[PDB]
């Protein structure tokens, strides 16, 4: 009875989602430099800041999604939760990457997620296979444009049906970008889970 | 106590390599070779316009110039607005509910 | 266009409990 | 000895035509076939000086100009002419390429070759042989000047996972020789738009699109890190992707008899201008592109609209080409026209994707000449009509998502637009 009660208490009581966020700078087309970034552009930081408030991992009692208390996986991470839906982002610009084992840990943490928000300011189109991962059925890609506009391209596996409120090739302004991206990621996670 | 979110990290704009080179479809040694009558098969854009499209060409040129001026003005106002705003943008900063 | 408990009762019970508990 | 041999044996092709197909024509065809076979045999496994090369090229040009100069017959369909030409074109082109890569050739011979080929552009076999030789030259150019193998490529692996002709004395495949050879052989047919037969025009432009596709694949394959550990700097040499546009722009204004060629040209130019551009295009090129796109979008044939919309994703808008505001209104009108039609083969998905992509432009692009309120009203009317009339589920889903995005934008900007309530009602009924 004690073991079963502990197991029941272990299970969550809301909807939990796990999302990976990357970042690409100009002239980066390899795994090593794409995973070694420690900071991003002002627009990228503002966009990530709009996906939820920051939580200190040392004293956070909510959902973890594979993160660790020791601070090896990072000290801060964006957090957005509601009365029934809780989402935590594995931002790649917050996890230190000062050593090879750190790179391996970051890759094995980000590669287990089913949704990737691949921000990209690169002068060339993003190519599948730059960051190897077994998962990744949905890969939302954002290309910044002029006049603060943004471009959104979605690549999905054939099995995944139509899921999001953001169609492929949608163009949105800066104000709508965080809310629409978050809702699309939540819907994509729901579709992948239902698959 | 109250839930106070952690401050955001400060971003640096100068991240990533920058390249400014010159692209040439063929090496400069090719340019030394004199042209022959076969190299003129592809017509130049100057000769591609006919007498029946001159007024249309001029109208499109004037319209494109006007659009370029308009887009330059919009770029100026957009960059001014962007530099006016602060990093913690209130209109899109997610915060915990009270 | 060209085109095992029942889920509805469980969802109704969960919605009623959630509204009673967490509303406000 | 071989010079006088070829000079004396050139007479077999100049033999008189025969009115008896079964025996006389067959014997003449067999003799000419044997002569061209021995010519092909000697053109590869023998060495010769420049005088012999010039004599051989002159003999081949004279034979081709003489045996194929009988277009006055229409009811007569003797196999003699086509049967000879099918091999003669290949032999002439191969010999010309070998001579150019082996010894220096005077420009007068080049001009004579260009003229004799341009005057005989009414044969389809010539087009096929030109296509094949251009494919081979492009493979050679890719292997030589860019250091990329066409058989195996880093992208292909990822999917799996001075010259003598230039005035020097070096014989063989070199970056200087291959480039000029490929550039010169490209315009052998002359101005393509001068071709009369529409089928020939369509074939040439289809091969031109295939050529552009190969060039684009080569360009994309370049500058790839095989080890996935260090991103190399882009090379200083890139394939010339936008070189045929001069032909396409003129082919776009041809009369209605060349409809298939116009469709192929539209597809090629649209696929050309929808990708990332390494170097910013010049102002005159942009003017010509805008003019041709404006003429194409406001046409009357539905096939033109289908071809120009099915292959034009909003990536063209994403590229941020200077002064592309008029294209917003033109694309809105084109999408409305294509969605009004109920033909099931129309590109409904692409049409609705393009229509919904422009949903945020009018709000941010205030006071655009192509009124803002009028354009927004027209766009929202089209969206509302599509959300309740699309027979395809994919198009309807995209329309509903676009309507939701529009509602979000209107709420965010605080426009207080009365049309918001109608969109909410449309969503609720759905």
């Amino acid at each position: 009875l004690l073991r079963e009660l502990k197991n029941l208490d272990s299970r969550q009581c809301r909807e939990t989602h796990k999302i990976a966020v990357f970042y690409i700078a100009e002239g980066q087309e390899d795994k090593c430099s794409i995973l070694s970034n420690e900071r991003g552009s002002q627009a990228y930081e503002d966009f990530v800041a709009g996906l939820g408030w920051e939580v200190d991992l040392s004293t956070h009692c909510g959902f973890m999604g594979g993160l660790q208390r020791n601070g090896s996986t990072g000290q801060t991470a964006p957090y957005y939760a509601t009365s029934t839906v809780e989402v935590i982002f594995h931002v790649s610009t917050r996890m230190p990457s000062d050593s090879d084992d750190s790179l391996t840990k970051k890759l094995r943490h980000l590669g287990n997620d089913e949704v990737h928000i691949v921000w990209s300011e690169h002068s060339r189109d993003y190519r599948r296979g730059i960051i190897p991962t077994a998962f990744g059925d949905v890969s939302i890609i954002i290309y910044p444009m002029k006049n603060h506009m943004f471009f959104i391209a979605i690549t999905k596996k054939p099995e995944v049906p139509f899921f999001g409120p953001l169609f492929d090739g949608a163009i949105v302004s800066g104000k709508l970008l965080p809310s629409l991206v978050c809702a699309t990621c939540i819907n994509a996670s729901r579709a992948v889970k239902c698959l | 106590k109250l839930f106070v979110p952690e401050p955001r990290p400060v971003p640096k704009n100068d991240v990533g390599f920058k390249y400014s080179v010159k692209h040439r479809p063929f090496p400069e040694e090719v340019d030394k070779i004199p042209f022959v009558k076969a190299d003129l098969s592809i017509p130049d854009l100057h000769e591609i316009v006919t007498e029946e499209l001159e007024e249309r060409h001029e109208k499109l040129r004037s319209g494109m110039a006007q659009q370029i001026a308009y887009e330059i003005h919009l770029e100026q106002q957009s960059e001014e607005e962007l530099q006016k705003r602060s990093f913690p943008d209130p209109v899109t900063d997610c915060k915990p509910p009270p | 266009v060209k085109s095992s408990l029942e889920l509805i009762p469980l969802t109704a019970r969960m919605v009623m409990a959630h509204l009673v508990n967490h509303l406000g | 000895l071989l010079q006088v041999f070829l000079t004396n044996s050139a007479n077999i092709f100049l033999l008189e035509p025969c009115a008896e197909v079964p025996v006389l024509l067959k014997e003449q065809v067999d003799a000419c076939k044997a002569v061209l076979i021995i010519f092909r045999r000697m053109i590869m496994e023998l060495t010769m000086n420049k005088k012999t090369w010039e004599q051989m090229l002159q003999i081949l040009l004279r034979i081709t100009e003489a045996v194929m100069q009988k277009p006055k017959d229409k009811q007569i369909k003797d196999l003699f002419a086509q049967s000879l030409a099918g091999l003669l074109f290949r032999t002439l082109m191969v010999a010309w390429i070998r001579a150019n890569l082996c010894v220096y050739i005077s420009r007068e011979l080049w001009d004579d070759f260009l003229g004799v080929l341009s005057s005989l552009t009414e044969w389809e076999e010539l087009i096929n042989e030109w296509a094949n030789i251009m494919d081979s030259l492009t493979a050679v150019l890719a292997r030589t000047v860019y250091g990329v193998e066409m058989t195996n490529l880093p992208l292909d692996k990822l999917s799996e996972q001075c010259s003598i002709i230039a005035g020097g004395s070096l014989t063989g495949w070199h970056p200087d020789s291959a480039a000029v050879l490929w550039r010169r052989v490209l315009g052998i047919l002359g101005d393509v738009n001068n071709i009369q037969s529409p089928k020939i025009h369509a074939r040439v432009f289809c091969y031109l699109y295939e050529l552009w596709y190969k060039l684009a694949k080569i360009r994309d394959n370049l500058a790839i890190s095989l080890d996935n550990q260090s991103s190399p700097s882009p090379p200083v040499l890139i394939p010339p992707l936008r070189m045929f546009a001069s032909w396409l722009f003129k082919a776009a204004t041809l009369p209605n008899e060349y409809k298939e060629g116009k469709l192929q040209a539209y597809r090629l130019i649209c696929a050309m201008m929808t990708r990332r551009q390494d170097v910013l295009p010049n102002s005159d090129f942009l003017v010509h592109f805008y003019l041709v796109m404006h003429l194409g979008l406001t046409s009357e044939d539905q096939d033109i609209l289908n071809t120009i919309i099915r292959h034009c994703p909003p990536r063209f808008f994403s590229l941020g080409f200077p002064g592309f505001s008029m294209l917003v209104g033109d694309f809105i009108t084109a999408a409305a026209r294509v969605l009004s039609t109920d033909i099931l083969t129309a590109p409904r998905s692409e049409a609705v994707t393009v229509l919904g992509s422009l949903v945020c432009f009018p709000n941010t692009y205030q006071e655009i000449p192509l009124g803002t309120e009028d354009v927004k009203h027209y766009l929202i009317n089209i969206l509302l009509k599509n959300a309740t009339e699309e027979p395809n589920e994919y198009a309807r889903c995209i329309a509903v998502c676009s309507l939701g995005v529009w509602i979000c934008e209107e709420l965010a900007q605080c426009t207080s637009h009365p049309q918001v309530k109608e969109a909410i009602n449309v969503i609720g009924v759905t």
